[PDB]
RNA sequence: GCUGAAAGCAUCUAAGCACGAAACUUGCCCCGAGAUGAGUUCUCCCUGACCCUUUAAGGGUCCUGAAGGAACGUUGAAGAC
RNA sequence: GCCAGGCUGUCUCCACCCGAGACUCAGUGAAAUUGAACUCGCUGUGAAGAUGCAGUGUACCCGCGGCAAGCUCAUCACAUCCUGGGGCUGAAGUAGGUCCCAAGGGUAUGGCUGUUCGCCAUUUAAAGUGGUACGCGAGCUGGGUUUGUCCCUAUCUGCCGUGGGCGCUGGAGAACUGAGGGGGGCUGCUCCUAGUACGAGA
RNA sequence: GUGAAGAGGGAAACAACCCAGACCGCCAGCUAAGGUCCCAAAGUCAUGGUUAAGUGGGAAACGCGGAAGAU
């Protein structure tokens, strides 16, 4: 229903009792605390900042440190935005679960394509440039298999990102 | 110019105000309001409406003569109402009416809904004749002709949608 | 699989014995050809009276593929050589009423629902 | 295309006054405040002293060295550097 | 001197690997040229394509990595070949003929030429007309013509990616709205509508 | 007549288009061509008319049309 940001683990084929097995992306989405609500009163638009995962003490810099503090939440790794649906906005220190994805069927995912070295002139304009690394969303991703209690997502195709990659899955908004 | 110079007969139960150029019109269907061209000037006139084109306007007779034709018909409207009837030929056309919705369905894949503005009213004593009511002209008539835009009186048998005082003209291919 | 100028096989008594690729069709400007896919081949080396003579020009249909070809369970069926029967534009129904070789499940088209009959071996 | 003349007819418009082509733009997604117009939000740190001058977006001296970064090591699905 | 056959990434399409360069570290280090350079685009003029003249727009200062504008690679107008809509039609419908608009997108493979062009076969929706010194030789084979090393540090202008310094007004760590810019917007077949409306029938 | 061998102002730039022949200097004023909405110094100046199309701000012959012009 609304976006959560998870990490890229691995991919395989989840084998269908009809033969029919499914390219599967597998997305370890930890249950993400909203750190912040950015309403229109005081961020002049709609949206949740949320992070997840944890910080090491020596890694949480003191700002940062207030700043979970106020939020009432666990230090993550990394923070993101998540622009609401003109619904309802959350509250501080609320942390979400993956069952908003349970009952979508299709979700967009973006991410960063895993990195590649120096793109000479030939692959890049065909000066030279570089490839991966690059936050894309590729839309029109059917979730497969949700896992609420293992908090594990399954999605068809392939998504950006190695192993371990950070990335987001969204509504799938457009068709 | 000619048509200007006649003023038009308001019955009884019919309210007119001008406020300025502001003709506001109340009778037994509801409230209607028109903001009046400032080319023409028009007074109580009690039980009539004279219309006198402005000096200084060339366009004045015209003007005048479209105020008072509008005046008259909203008149007419809100005094007693006006009522149109359409006819849908062919087989198959049906014309569910249901809220404040007309379904039609003329052969296309998708019915066609075409919402009512208010005010106006469906009214379907034959399920292949329709009849609406209204205070205005002008939302009936438009109304009226979004029903049968959808679809036009085919010039080969004269399907389709069609208004009770209008003749549809059919043809067939000369020789091939 | 296909490509240009590919070598294909004969999997019909119609007396073709090498039949060489010439066009692709199935999409414009396309590069190769399936096994579902309508191939355009010419003939070779034809028995005395063989139905296709040399510089023939007529449709065709690849049943094996050496390349291989996929499945939804994930099988990769795969043979031997290329082996292409070949069809018409009009009366599709080949001359060919005995198949060589085996025959993988994909020929349930709309139009490849009398070849199925033939080719007893699966 | 609803009423509709001027110009007792008519008419896409003069008054009231409506739809609509893949043509154009949003809508699909990416970069983007070096956007000098230099933007918005959250959080954290500094709460000393003295002297002089051309006496104010002043200067100098002793103490202090907060958060953060960089400095170096392991290095990476990050990289030519 | 000719023919038939087998024979490899010459190619469809190229993908990875092995050794030396290409990049950094510590030291050696010369060049052609050089009047001086705070060395932008477009429109117009100019001994005639202007980094320097008139008008206008953009761009923080300085580094590292080269395709090279100074067959491959593209760019711009429609004065439109198609995708095409809309008027007229000697338009019943598909399919068409003329005209107005539309450049958002596409606008081939072989055999003779060195060939632009030109002729024939095979497909598509088309295999368009022109400017850029038929655009492109300090990019590439010289095939004819017209000096067969196809010469002249890629020195410097322009070009993308990524960096060092600096300001957003005390400093710093994070999340972002967003002025604007970029990319592509193609298309065949079957099924229900339906062998239906329409159509004398076809 | 000018340049050649005459500067300078104007025509947006410009040597042959108009005005105008620089002894040097001074932070004064008046004129020639050209301008007096600004860029850029001057009247958003008075009166009598054309203009509804940016024709002005490019175009002949011909019955306002003719009219199509350069990233």
């Amino acid at each position: 229903m609304i976006g959560l940001v998870g990490k890229k683990v691995g991919m395989t084929r989840i084998f269908t009792e009809d033969g029919v097995s499914i390219p599967v992306t597998v997305i370890e989405v930890e249950a993400n605390r909203v750190t912040q609500v950015k309403d229109l009163a005081n961020d002049g638009y709609r949206a949740i900042q949320v992070t997840t995962g944890a910080k090491k003490a020596n890694r949480v810099t003191k700002p940062e440190a207030g700043h979970f503090a106020k939020a009432g939440v666990e230090a993550g790794r990394g923070l993101w935005e998540f622009r609401l649906a003109e619904g309802e906005e959350f509250t501080v220190g609320q942390s979400i679960s993956v069952e908003l994805f349970a009952d979508v069927k299709k979700v967009d995912v973006t991410g960063t394509s895993k990195g590649k070295g120096f793109a000479g002139t030939v692959k890049r304009w065909n000066m030279a440039g570089q490839m991966g690394n690059e936050r894309v969303t590729v839309q029109s991703l059917d979730v497969v298999r949700v896992d609420a209690e293992r908090n594990l997502l399954l999605v068809k195709g392939a998504v950006p990102g190695a192993t371990g990659s950070d990335l987001i899955v969204k509504p799938a908004v457009k068709a | 110019s000619r048509v200007a110079k006649a003023p038009v007969v308001v019955p009884a139960g019919v309210d007119v105000k001008i406020n300025g150029q502001v003709i506001t019109i109340k009778g037994k269907n509801g409230e209607l309001t028109r903001t009046l061209n400032d080319a023409v000037e028009v007074k109580h006139a009690d039980n009539t409406l004279t219309f006198g084109p402005r000096d200084g306007y060339a366009d004045g007779w015209a003007q005048a003569g479209t105020a008072r034709a509008l005046l008259n018909s909203m008149v007419i409207g809100v005094t007693e109402g006006f009522t149109k009837k359409l006819q849908l030929v062919g087989v198959g056309y049906r014309a569910a009416v249901k809220g404040n919705v007309i379904n039609l369905s003329l052969g296309f894949s998708h019915p066609v809904d075409h919402q009512l503005p208010a005010g106006i009213t469906a009214e379907c004593p034959t399920q292949t004749e329709i009849v609406l009511k209204g205070a205005d002209k002008q939302v009936i008539g438009q109304v009226a002709a979004d029903l049968r835009a959808y679809r036009r009186p085919e010039p080969y048998k004269g399907k389709g949608v069609r208004y009770a005082d209008e003749v549809v003209r059919t043809k067939e291919a000369k020789k091939k | 699989m296909i490509q240009e100028q590919t070598m294909l096989n004969v999997a019909d008594n119609s007396g073709a014995r090498r039949v060489m690729c010439i066009k692709v069709l199935g999409g414009s400007h396309r590069r190769y050809a399936g096994v579902g896919d309508i191939i355009k081949i010419t003939i070779k080396e034809a028995i005395p009276r063989g139905k296709v003579k040399k510089g023939d020009v007529l449709k065709a249909v690849v049943v094996r593929t050496k390349k291989g070809v996929r499945r939804p369970d994930g099988s990769v069926i795969r043979f031997d050589g290329n082996a292409c029967v070949l069809l018409n534009n009009n009366s599709e129904q080949p001359i060919g009423t005995r198949i060589f070789g085996p025959v993988t499940r994909e020929l349930r088209s709309e139009k490849f629902m009398k070849i199925i009959s033939l080719a007893p071996e699966v």
